[PDB]
RNA sequence: UGAUGUUAGGAGGGCAAAUCCGCCGAAUUUAAGCAUAUAAUUAAGCGGAAGAAAAGAAAAUAACUAUGAUUCC
RNA sequence: UAAAGCUAAAUAUAUGUAGGAGACCGAUAGCAAACAAGUACCGUGAGGGAAAGAUGAAAUAGUACUCAGGAAUGAGCAAU
RNA sequence: UUGUGUUGAAGCGAAAUACGUGAGUUUUCGUGGAACAUCUCCCUAGUGCAGAUCUUGGUGGAAGUAGCAACUAUUCAAAUGAGAACUUUGAAGACUGAAGUGGAGAAGGGUUUCUUGUCAACUGUGAUUGAACAAGAGUUAGCCGCUCCUAAGGGAUAGCU
RNA sequence: AGCACAGUCUUAACGAUGGAUGUCUUGGUUCCUACAGCGAUGAAGGCCGCAGCAAAAUGCGAUACGCAAUGAAAAUUGCAGUGACUGAAUCAUCAGAAUGCUGAAUGUAAACUACACCAAUUCCCUGGGAAUAGUGGUACUCCUACAGAAAA
């Protein structure tokens, strides 16, 4: 690391770490950044990913659009919005893949689950 | 010949049984690439060695 | 689907009566499955899985 | 003559000397001396020899499945007592 | 005193060897040839242990104004 | 002060397991093996033993439609 | 130390009113799609190929050439099919000649057996055939055998080395 | 509508065949540090099985690609299916339960699923009921104790 000797700084390990990372380390990975209106109403800067969020487009193609998360992929490291859409060659309409870190949510949603998480980080 | 044992025939029985193509369905999978199984054997070509 | 700590009240009897049913119940959709009636082989997998927690229960 | 020292001798070759060997799975089990080529069955040890690295690396401790010694690992660290489980809820 | 006992309670046997302990035991090679010599108290073979093993509290040096169980640099 | 016995430390570690690193190699190189590798295959047997990595940011974009042809396949005013 | 690059790197193909005695250096156009130098001075090495009946891989002339010759022998008409000298049906002419390409077993093989489908490669000419490829089936014993007895022999126990 | 002899060799441009070059790397290699055996309470190795549709490799053992418990904690997905709306879908940890036939292999054997002797054996309720040809033991050498017999 910087300065303590007993974890790693190799580009071939923890590459492989990321590649082959567990189920429940992907969903930590998965993780977007707060808008400033919810950085003061909650102490946190950054949460992880849940369904149904809704998000800001920030970067891409699709940059300034919005919308409602409506599924997350934890073995492709993707997540799907609700209005933006693709053709296939057939016709058939797919969900372009966009990935979390390119993407800040405005609203959550809370549960039994959250706020025993945001407590704390507060 | 036609005369066996029981662990002879069980043994043929089984060597008959992994003669067998991958399945339709499995290459559908996504996160696979295993096109063809590799180790295929003809009767006439290659002998099992009992 | 039957949950352990559900289990754990029981007397031995009627957990043998439970297992018994349970196996009875198995073999039906085995026979079924031998004919083509494809509709319910998907519930084999619970009826092994509850077999197994009966079974774990009574051997504690 | 016609069964000459070549082809025409090759196909009087139906016979075994060898079968399959109980204990370790070769055919290598000499029907008529009743003993294994490869392991040494009748015997109590293994028969593995020195001039052979090759060999000696074939079937070794590591190249099978260490049914009982692999869940054996890990016990060094955790050592707990036996009999014990964590505490409930 | 020995045999006997499906009498009660227990032990040994097989795997693995990089480092360790005991036995057995070559020739290639060098000598510009070769037989003593060297290779070597080595390779192959057969046995026995531990996280280290083996050694170890003088029937030891020295010849000095004397030192003081074993191991290793 | 022989012909009986025990005893830590400072030493070694081409094995097994875990961790860290380099003026080292870069798919005919580096372990035989970067891939269902001591595998496929050869020998009665003791044994011998390979070849084979790369579409694209995304196939949650892997080629829809039309014409010719028995089909493969080709062509387009048509398509990612 | 001080520089190039999505306003296009390395590499590769063809070149130049270019420089040098020379090994080479530099530049244009095309392709390409992601990294590349340092000549300011130093350090370092698994550092320079025409050959070794050199190693591994790919490719030629010979060349549409050598050749596709044992086992007496084929013909007419029909069905199928995109397509029949070598698939099927009927009619002819012939062979094996009971020491038989007729029946039944052992060693060895292991599903090659049966029904259906069927042609990318194979079936050294064709092929709609097939022991090839795919889906599903098929082996029933008190009386047939093993299993029991002993043989030439093998392994062991006591003892001894 | 018409005109270039054919073959062989040389140069350019566009292609075919082949896989060199450059770039890439969940691999190798060496050194440094730390810990260290397993087995009759049945090891290492071998064989046979287990999934709804299932060949290999990977994982498991008649509870068989996984049971219970503990920590996280909504989905797993090729179809079919199962999931709170947190002992449940999935990931991690792993202390309880369970762990086929073998193998030193140890009742006699072994290119046999061959053949013995001894105790019938297991389960449910609190003395009654029920089930099953199913279960366990029996190598060799040795030590301590014991048992009687036999010899002196
Ligand atoms: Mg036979
Ligand atoms: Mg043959
Ligand atoms: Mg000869
Ligand atoms: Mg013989
Ligand atoms: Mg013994
Ligand atoms: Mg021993
Ligand atoms: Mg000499
Ligand atoms: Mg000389
Ligand atoms: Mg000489
Ligand atoms: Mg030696
Ligand atoms: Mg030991
Ligand atoms: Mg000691
Ligand atoms: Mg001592
Ligand atoms: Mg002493
Ligand atoms: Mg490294
Ligand atoms: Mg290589
Ligand atoms: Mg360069
Ligand atoms: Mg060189
Ligand atoms: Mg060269
Ligand atoms: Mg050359
Ligand atoms: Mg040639
Ligand atoms: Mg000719
Ligand atoms: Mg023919
Ligand atoms: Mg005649
Ligand atoms: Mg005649
Ligand atoms: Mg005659
Ligand atoms: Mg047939
Ligand atoms: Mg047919
Ligand atoms: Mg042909
Ligand atoms: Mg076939
Ligand atoms: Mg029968
Ligand atoms: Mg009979
Ligand atoms: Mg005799
Ligand atoms: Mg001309
Ligand atoms: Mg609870
Ligand atoms: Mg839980
Ligand atoms: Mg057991
Ligand atoms: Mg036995
Ligand atoms: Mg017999
Ligand atoms: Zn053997």
């Amino acid at each position: 690391m910087k300065f303590n000797k007993q974890k790693s700084s190799s580009r071939r390990k923890m590459r492989k770490a990321h590649f082959t990372a567990p189920a429940g380390l992907r969903r930590k990975i998965m993780s977007s950044k707060l808008s400033k209106e919810l950085r003061l109403k909650y102490k946190t800067r950054s949460l992880p990913v849940r369904k149904d969020d809704e998000v800001l487009i920030c970067r891409g193609h699709n940059h300034g659009r919005e919308g409602k998360v409506v599924k997350i992929n934890r073995k492709r490291y993707k997540i799907y919005v609700e209005r933006v859409t693709r053709e296939k060659v057939n016709g058939e309409s797919t969900f372009i893949g966009i990935h979390p870190s390119n993407v800040v949510l405005t609203k959550l949603k809370v549960d039994k689950n959250r706020k025993k998480i945001l407590d704390r980080k507060a | 010949g036609s005369i066996k044992r029981f662990r002879l025939k069980q043994r043929l029985g089984k060597c008959r049984r992994q003669n067998r193509p991958v399945p339709h369905w499995y290459r559908l999978k996504k996160d696979t690439k295993i096109r063809y199984n590799t180790k295929r054997r003809h009767w006439r070509r290659t002998k099992l060695g009992l | 689907n039957v949950k352990a700590y559900e289990l754990r009240t029981l007397k031995k009897k009627e957990l043998l009566d439970k297992l018994d049913e349970l196996k009875k119940e198995l073999s039906g959709l085995r026979i079924s499955k031998a004919l083509g009636n494809s509709a319910k082989n998907s519930k084999i997998h619970g009826v092994r899985k509850n077999v197994a927690r009966v079974l774990t229960v009574y051997n504690q | 003559g016609k069964a000459g020292k070549g082809t025409g001798s090759f196909g009087k070759r139906n016979g075994k000397t060898h079968f399959l060997c109980l204990r370790c799975g070769k055919r290598s089990y000499h029907l008529q001396k009743k003993k294994c080529a490869s392991c040494g069955y009748p015997s109590a040890k293994k028969r593995r020899f020195n001039w052979s690295v090759k060999a000696k690396r074939r079937n070794t401790t590591g190249t099978g499945r260490c049914r009982y010694i692999k869940t054996l690992r890990r016990k060094l660290k955790n050592k707990f007592t036996e009999g014990s489980t964590p505490k409930p809820k």
